[PDB]
Order: C-alpha cells, then structure tokens, then sequence
C-alpha cells in the first residue's frame, strides 16, 4: 500500500489541478489531456458501496491496475462496473495470492509478476 | 449580510477565478496558433505582391478595369466581426469608427452600401438597418476560402456592374499582444503605392504571355482579389 | 430509501434526478457571470432538463381549489416513475417548460402542450 | 540547372531541388529540369503533377489549379485549394443568394437604406455599453 | 416636500430641477470624456442648465458684511419660485453664464447680465 | 535590517537580492501564460540569477550527519556577503547552477564547479 498510493495522490493533486478544463480538453496538448482523463477514470475509482469492505489484496489489485495503463481503455462511465468484475475474477481463479497477500502484506518482484499476468489474462479473455 | 450568505459567496467567486484563468489559458494558446498562422500565411502575400508588381512593371501599356478610377460614387465597405463575446469590444471600436467614417461620407452626399462577416454585425449592427449585400457567419476559428468566397463576390460585382465605385474593408490589426487598432483600408481601387522593386536589376524580358497576351491577367487580380481579404479575416481572428 | 426496499429502478431513478438538480445548482454563478452562450452543450441540456424537472414537481390538490378553482389530482406511484424516467432519458425535450405547470400525470402534459 | 521550384496554395509549400522530371498536363509536361529561358505564364490544369528528385524519386503533387511563371532560376506557382480555375461566378454566387443575403433578410427584414441614420441613436448605445 | 402641505405648484417646480442635477451627474463621465462636441442635441442644453442652475444656488450672507460690499440679500419664496420656473422653462437661456454667481435674486442677475 | 545596526553594504546586498526575486516572481506568470522566452536579454538574466540564487540558499546541516553522510557546514557571514556581492555583480555568469546545491560556502562552489 505504501508503494502504490504515490500514484493515486499524485493523480488527484494534478486533477484538482486542472479540472476547469474539462469542457476545453480538446484545445489542450496531449500531455494535459492525458493526465485530466487519468484524473477523471482516478476520482471515479473511489466510488464505493455501504456494507462492502475492501480487503489489502483487492485494493493492492486495484491501484495496481489504475497506477499502470490499464483502466485507459475503459469509458469513464463504466470504471464502476469493470472494477468489481476484476475483483471477483480474483479469489476464484488466483485465491491462493489473495490470501499470501492478505497474510503477509509483502511486496516482491514474484508478486509484481503475478498481479500483472492476472490482469492481463482478465482483460484477455473475459468481458465485462 | 448574513455570515452564511458571505462564506457561500467568497467560494463562488473562487470557483468563477479559477474558470476565468482556464479561459485565459485557453485564449493564450489559441492566440499564439493563430500567430503561427499568420507567419505560415505571409509568404503567400508576399509572393502575390512580387508577381503583381512583376506583372504590372511588365505590362505597364494596359492595365484592366480594376486599376481604373471613376469619380467618387455610391461607395461600399466590408466589415469582419466575432461571433462571441467576452472581447472587451473591439466590434464596439470598429462599429463606432466605420461610423464615423459612413457619417463623413453622408456629409459629403453618397449613400453607401456593405456586407456583413461578422455574427455581431449582423445580431446588433442591423437591428439599425442599412443597405446590405451579403452576411456570412459562423466561418468559425481557420475559415476556409470556400465559406468566404461568395460573399467577396458579390460586393465586388456590385463595383463590376459600376452601381459602386469604392470598397473599403474594415478589420483590427495586431501590433503587440496587448495592442490592436481598428484600420480602414481601400483595395478595390488598388492604386500602386511600391513600383521601385525589380526596375534596377534586370527583369526587362517580363513573359512571351503565351496562353493570352493581354487577357488572362484579370484573373490573377480575382485571386487577388480573393487573397488580402482573406489575409486580413485570419489577422482579426489573432487579435480576438 | 434504500435500494433493498424500493427496489432498482426506483433507487437510480432518484439518484439520477436528485444529481441532475445538484449540477444545475452550481451553474448559476457562471450564468450570472458568463453569458448563457458560454457554456457546454450538456450544461445547456442539463439546465433545461432540470428547469422542466422543476416545473414537473408541481401538480393541484384536492383541497387548495378554494385558492385556485381547479380541480384536485392523485397521481399513482407508476405514473411518476414511467414519467420521470422518459424525462430523464431525453424524449419531453421539444415540449415547452410551460406546459409542466400544475398538470398530474405525464399525459395530461402532452395533451396541454397543445394549449400552451 | 534546377535549384528551387515552389508552389504555393493557401497557407502551404514545398521545396525543389535538381528536380530531374517533372510532368503537367495542358503543357506538354514543360516542367523538368529547369530549362531557365522564354519566361512565361500559363493556367496550370486541376490535373496532378509527377515529380521525379534524383535518382528516381518518385512522388505525386495533386494540383487543383492556377498560375504557373517559368524565368531563368525561378519557377513559381500560385494553386487553389479546390476546382475554381474556371472563373465560376453563378455557382460560386448561388450560396450567396441563399447565405450571404438571404440569411440576413430572414434575420432582418429591415431593408432600410443606412445613411447613417440614428447615429445618435448608436451614439447613445456605445455610451450605455461604455457602463460596465 | 410634499404637494399636499405645501401646494402642487412648489412639488412641481421641485423634483424637475433634481432631474437635471441627476442627468448632469450620470452624463458628467461622458463630459469628462469629452466637450459638448461628443455631445448630441438636448443635452448639451441640459449641461448648460444644469450649471446655470448649480451656479444659481449662490447667494450673498448679511454675516458677510465686514468683507461685502452688498449688505446681503433675504430673497423672498415667491421671487424664488418664480425663477426657477422661469429658467427652466428655458427663457432665460440666452442670459450669459456667471450672471447667476454671487448675484442672489434673479432679477438682480438680469441687471448683472445687462451691466456685464 | 536596517543601515544602521548592520551597516550599508550588508542593507544594499539584502535588498538587491530580495529586489531580484520579487521582479522574478513577477515574470514566472508572463513565461507561464504568455509564453517562454519573447522577451528581453535582462529579464532573462534575471530569472537565471534568481535561479542560482534559490540555489545558493540551500545547505547541508550538522544534525542529518548520522543520515546522509556529508559533514555539516557553518558559513561565516563575510563569506555569505563576498559570495553573494559576487553573485549579485555577475562574475559567476558561466558556472552551472547545480554547483550551488547543497554547497556551502562560495569557494567550495568553485571547487565543485571545476571537479564537475
């Protein structure tokens, strides 16, 4: 977690930046554009539900799929839906690094590994 | 007031502050491609006055009905305007001074008549009423030539037909990026002014004018005809 | 108002109205500051569509026709859903917003859009 | 022999250098290595024109039309951005009749000849928008 | 300042005056900006009144003897009255300006008018 | 900081530099909306002083030993004032700004400057 919020604050700061220009996005260079449309899929990604706690390794799978370039193919509308989709892909197929993540808490090149090959084969094959 | 109604008030004014320097930003960049513009388009002019000024150095014996003058009669202005607001009123500026200028010309007794490009002269300048040959509007940021043809058209066919003699146009010129003036200027008389260039050194062979000695040459004043305009709608656009 | 005791529909149905008006609120400075023209083109629809939501909360009582003369109105709890979930979707646009004054159901709407 | 050949179209241009062949219709494919004599200007047809570098370059330059001066050491040409080279003036004029004054007769059916008429009356609207 | 205590005639003569002084104060900028040149008909009038009126409400005080020739003056009501109405009913238009400046009455101001 | 507690070179040199960073913190704006570079050679000059100047105000501390490792550094005024004369008079032109990082006193600048 200490690893991965660096990324999720740095995102906000910079949409709480530039948000003004949300209606001018196309009169801007590609660099501010990008970083606004993060900002926004970011500040969607915090929405939660009442009665659904998250656990360390559905929020490490989380802000490891937002920090890389995943989540930038999604519309902005439908961040929501695809994330819960990926969380429940997990503890079905790859419960066994659920658990050494939620018992453990340690952040390794073998688990980097893992987390990424798990992402990749849910955007690969199934559908949300 | 109350104290609710001041804090309510203090981060409304913020939240407009900071939409207010987005805009401002926005015009900046805005402003500069359009500089970027006017450097590409001014080779294009240039160029349009060295082959005029070749051609006329040329061909000096006759000259078509564009470098004609006729007294004084029924003359005809071209006006350029934004379609939006917020411009601290420089349509204001070129409205009061053309005018003025209208108003000199009525005292010295010759109806007028224009054309419109500008959405504002047309939304306010004509609730007043005027004699009008054309309005195009919503041309939008880099117009092309094919949304501003006609309307140059028609006000210089009214001069073709002889029932105007004079056309002026009227537009903003940019000197600093804090610094832009209204300017009147004649085209359609298109008096020399620089005949010196290209008389010193050679070009005495001008053109065997194959395709047509003396014929072809009126065309080439359409495009420019259809150039300087265009020149000056882009300038007006910059210093918006 | 809970989404396990009204139901689904009901739920965002209200979520989406109650986030129309929010927006809209906050638009009235920048109107009051920047012309109507210098706004979005979603602001424009979401200023519309929350002024005629506005006017659609409106209907007469049973017991307040001393005060008018017009007869009372009970619209059921379908009836509004249905409606609100047309308004929200975009179909009502071209109907004036004078029309959703004090007028029940929906279908008395479309037929007084004929009178003004 | 060839040092510079530019056209130029609205806002645009390119550069020429030693062309070895270059090919325009109406003309006999005049153009090529520069043959600098004879100065003229001719119509340059809405047909496109081949250009050939060195050594068998080869590339396609679409003209739409217009001017083409040839003078020893110089070739320059003034195109148009579309078909127009025909001096059309009813077709180019048959939108004006619908946009240019049409619009503003919907607009405005005023039709009051200016004159400068009310200029107090505009006097008065520049020093009511002067408050601000 | 009422019509019914002090009569319609003095109500009217009133409240015409501090319409000028107002148009005056509200063209004062455009003045500023520029001469009456600038100026349209009907208001360089209204300028020319308005200081003619301005340098009216001068007036010579008794307590000033030591250092005025003149012992003063006590102009009546009526007189008053009568010159207001008169100047703005545009008569006295033609009287040149500083007539009306430490002259008090208007009938002494015509006789200063005449001598200069 | 006044000339009289601390004497005239010292009030001189410190206004000097606070003068120098309030016209950069002037320009940052210009160079942020209107652009970079399109103006003149002393604006320009100015920036990059003021640069070497943010610089030139870091230093390494004594009680951070433990943690980074570089000694600490405790620089006499007079070097304080001689360097910045210097800096202020435009003899350090030409030496790369990150010279003057965590650097200390001037002459160590020098070093640093002609080992890099």
């Amino acid at each position: 977690i200490k690893k991965l919020s660096g990324g999720i604050r740095t995102a906000l700061a910079q949409y709480r930046e530039l948000a003004a220009f949300a209606q001018f996005a196309s009169d801007l260079d590609e660099a501010t554009r990008k970083q606004l449309e993060h900002g926004q899929r970011v500040t969607e990604l915090m929405k939660q539900k009442q009665y659904a706690p998250y656990s360390i390794a559905d929020q490490a799978v989380s802000v490891y799929a937002s920090n890389e370039g995943y989540m930038a193919d999604v519309e902005v509308k439908k961040i929501v839906d695809f994330d819960a989709a990926l969380i429940a892909y997990f503890r079905s197929e790859y419960a066994p690094l659920m658990k050494q993540i939620d018992e453990t808490g340690d952040y390794n090149k073998d688990i980097e590994a893992a987390i990424k090959a798990g992402i990749e084969s849910f955007k690969a094959t199934q559908t949300y | 007031a109350n104290l609710k109604e001041i804090r309510a008030k203090v981060a409304s004014i913020k939240s407009t502050q900071k939409i207010t320097r987005a805009m401002q930003m926005v015009a900046a960049s805005k402003m500069r491609r359009a500089q970027e513009r006017m450097a590409q388009g001014r080779p294009y002019a240039d160029n349009m006055r060295r082959v005029i000024a070749h051609l006329v150095q040329a061909n000096p014996e006759y000259k078509h009905r564009y470098m004609v003058d006729r007294p004084v009669k029924r003359v005809g202005y071209i006006i350029v305007s934004s379609d939006r607001g917020l411009a601290g009123g420089l349509n204001i500026n070129l409205f009061k001074k053309v005018v003025q200028h209208v108003k000199a010309q009525q005292e010295q007794s010759i109806e007028v008549q224009f054309a419109l490009i500008g959405q504002k002269a047309v939304s306010f300048f004509k609730n007043y009423g005027g004699k009008v040959l054309g309005a195009t509007t919503q041309i939008g940021d880099a117009p092309s030539l094919e949304q501003l043809t006609g309307s140059v058209q028609v006000m210089l066919d009214a001069f073709d037909k002889g029932e105007l003699d004079r056309i002026y146009l009227v537009s903003n010129g940019f000197v600093n990026a804090m610094t832009q003036k209204p300017k009147v200027e004649q085209l359609v008389p298109l008096a020399p002014a620089e005949e010196g260039d290209d008389l010193n050194r050679t070009y005495g062979w001008d053109y065997i004018y194959e395709p047509e000695a003396e014929e072809l040459l009126n065309g080439l004043l359409v495009r420019y005809i259809e150039s300087m305009v265009y020149q000056g709608v882009i300038e007006n656009v910059a210093c918006e | 108002l809970d989404p396990l005791v009204v139901g689904q529909e009901h739920y965002e149905i209200a979520r989406a109205v109650q986030n129309v008006l929010q927006r809209y609120k906050e638009l009235k400075d920048i109107i009051a500051i920047l012309g109507m023209d210098e706004l979005a083109e979603e602001d424009k629809l979401v200023v519309y569509r929350a002024r005629k939501i506005q006017r659609f909360f409106s209907q007469p009582f049973h017991v307040a026709e001393v005060f008018t003369g017009a007869p009372g109105k009970l619209v059921p709890l379908k009836e509004t859903i249905r409606g609100f979930k047309g308004l929200l979707a975009g179909e009502y646009d071209h109907i004036p917003e004078q029309a959703f004054y004090m007028v029940g159901g929906i279908d008395e709407v479309i037929a007084k859009a004929e009178k003004l | 022999a060839t040092m510079q050949c530019d056209v130029v179209s609205v806002k645009e241009s390119i550069y020429s250098g030693a062309v070895t062949m270059l090919i325009a219709k109406g003309a006999g494919g005049e153009l090529g290595i520069l043959p600098g004599h004879a100065p003229l200007v001719t119509l340059l047809q809405p047909g496109p024109i081949r250009v050939l570098l060195e050594n068998g370059t080869e590339e396609i330059v679409y003209v739409s039309g217009g001017v083409l001066e040839v003078q020893p050491h110089v070739v320059t040409v003034l195109a148009d951005t579309a078909i127009r080279a025909d001096n059309l003036d009813e077709a180019a004029i048959l939108e004006a009749r619908k946009n240019a004054e049409q619009l503003l007769a919907n607009q405005k059916s005023d039709l009051d000849s200016a004159a400068a008429l009310a200029a107090l009356a505009e006097t008065a609207a520049q020093l009511e928008t002067i408050r601000k």
